[PDB]
């Protein structure tokens, strides 16, 4: 069992800059009469199967743009995407093909630095039809921003709450390398009854200070 | 026209066997060779084993013991049977096509299965629209207090595409799953543009197309 | 019924010839069955295709010289090193008709 160990195990890099997710293997995977390295990265990108890229380390497979050029030997190696144009952001293994059972290494995430963008926030209040089934979620959307680091508070009724929420990220936007979040508060119909004013204040890097916003249960 | 589909039980009850199957097209499965690979939730590839066109089978060892491959060369069909299917079997499996006659990378792959071994029901999506309530305006649903995993939502019949985003669901302390869906779309757009998600939950072959609109 | 040598001895150095031959054969392939790290596919010898070796002996497997088909399986395990010493097996799956294997070791 040949151990794959990719490093790092998350990295962050803009547009043009060049990427480099080093992998290493316990066991060498080279053939010193064939003089070949066997070892090939992958491109699971988010929600997809993996998409192999290089075998044999260096030798490319048809379709692969030249960005993706791989390199390394011995049990050290190195994939390198020249320019992380932002399609290119996701997770890359690097499995050894040269004996079995094949071994994947973790997966180094990439990422890119946009420069700071404040999120939309929308606050979503409890339709008609939940409140009859008898549960109130509110919703809090965040639509676009980076960092990816972001806080929402859910103040109910000028009173802070929590314990009773739960966070959803969707990841990193191929288009313009940018996340949104969505954060849910769920109540009994009751306690939705036991207040009036529901509010989601959050405070992003890009946001000068928290925003608010707010609606009423009437 | 290198197609693998991998199709099996969704929902396994803990101590069962999944049992999922891979149909080959456009390869002879009796040259080339397929293997399995899963990948645990939100975790690394893992590999399951290969079936070599002569019918050798390797199996990683650690779910070895508890594995299964075989094919059928006439019905180009692969199958996987893994026994004790117990908490940390949750996954994606998938088949894909060894490169070429013993290559050992994986040139072609298959779309994944989301296998869930789990002690609860099919119990279906409940469609709560997030109404616009009004730029960009956001419009979207809530399918909520749905088991297992994936649910598929799409808008105005997969035709709106843009500024769509679908969040990971989350499980709630019920034990039931919860997702978001919403898609931004213009201020005016709101009033004649309808759009109606459309979602879909397998394992329940539960179907709802949910109108949401303004106010 | 496949013939094979049931013990084959190489000299350092040397192409020890992995004998299979079937009594038409349509793939032959060679493994090492050792044990669980020793269970490693050595060679495929596929008729429609040629001879595939695996990629840690990519250099150190080649077929005997034309012309030695039809039913010769035999591959050649040349500058063989003390290690590569072990059990093997061929698999010679005959086609129209089903489909065989045979033991063999090496004891370089």
């Amino acid at each position: 069992d040949i151990v794959m160990t990719q490093s790092p195990d998350s990295l962050a890099v803009s547009l043009g800059e060049r990427a480099t997710i080093n992998c290493k293997s316990s066991q060498s995977l080279l053939n010193t009469y064939s003089q070949k390295n066997y070892l090939a990265w992958y491109q699971q990108k988010p929600g997809q199967p993996p998409k192999l890229l290089i075998y044999f380390a260096s030798t490319r497979e048809s379709g692969v743009p030249d960005r993706f050029s791989g390199s390394g030997s011995g049990t050290d190696f190195t994939l390198t995407i020249s320019s992380l144009q932002a399609e290119d952001v996701a997770v890359y293994y690097c499995q050894q093909h040269y004996n079995t059972p094949f071994t994947f290494g973790g997966g180094t995430k990439v990422e890119i630095k946009r420069t700071v963008a404040a999120p939309s926030v929308f606050i979503f209040p409890p339709s008609d039809e939940q409140l009859k089934s008898g549960t109130a979620s509110v919703v809090c959307l965040l639509n676009n921003f980076y960092p990816r680091e972001a806080k929402v508070q859910w103040k109910v009724d000028n009173a802070l709450q929590s314990g009773n929420s739960q966070e959803s990220v969707t990841e990193q936007d191929s288009k313009d390398s940018t996340y949104s979040l969505s954060s849910t508060l769920t109540l009994s119909k009751a306690d939705y009854e036991k207040h009036k004013v529901y509010a989601c204040e959050v405070t992003h890097q890009g946001l000068s200070s928290p925003v608010t916003k707010s609606f009423n249960r009437g | 026209e290198v197609q693998l589909q991998e199709s099996g039980p969704g929902l396994v009850k803990p101590s069962e066997t999944l049992s999922l199957t891979c149909t080959v097209s456009g390869f002879s499965l009796i040259d080339y060779g397929v293997s399995w690979i899963r990948q645990p939730p939100g975790k690394g590839l893992e590999w399951i084993g290969v079936i070599w066109g002569g019918g050798k089978i390797y199996y990683n060892s650690v779910l070895k013991s508890r594995v299964t491959i075989s094919k059928d060369n006439s019905k180009s069909q692969v199958s996987l049977k893994l026994s004790s299917v117990t908490a940390a079997d949750t996954a994606v499996y998938y088949c894909a096509k060894q490169g070429g006659l013993l290559f050992y990378a994986m040139d072609y792959w298959g779309q994944g299965t989301l296998v869930t071994v789990s002690s609860a029901s099919t119990k279906g999506p409940s469609v709560f629209p997030l109404a616009p309530s009004s730029g960009t305006a956001a419009l979207g649903c809530l399918v909520k207090d749905y088991f297992p995993e994936p649910v598929t939502v799409s808008w105005n019949s997969g035709a709106l595409t843009s500024g769509v985003h679908t969040f990971p669901a989350v499980l709630q302390s019920s034990g039931l799953y919860s997702l978001s869906s919403v898609v931004t779309v213009p201020s005016s757009s709101l009033g004649t543009q309808t759009y109606i998600c459309n979602v879909n939950h397998k394992p329940s072959n539960t179907k709802v197309d949910k109108r949401v609109e303004p106010k | 019924e496949l013939e094979t040598s049931d013990v084959v001895t190489v000299v350092l150095g040397q192409d020890a010839k992995l004998p299979c031959f079937y009594r038409q054969v349509g793939q032959v392939a060679w493994a090492r069955v050792d044990a669980g790290e020793g269970a490693q596919e050595l060679a495929l010898l596929h008729s429609k295709y040629g001879l595939h070796v695996s990629p840690a002996y990519e250099g150190r497997v080649e077929q005997p010289p034309p012309p030695r088909n039809p039913l010769d399986g035999s591959v050649l395990l040349r500058n063989a090193v003390q290690a590569d010493e072990g059990e093997y097996e061929c698999r010679v799956s005959t086609f129209p008709a089903g489909s065989f294997q045979a033991r063999l070791r090496l004891r370089v």
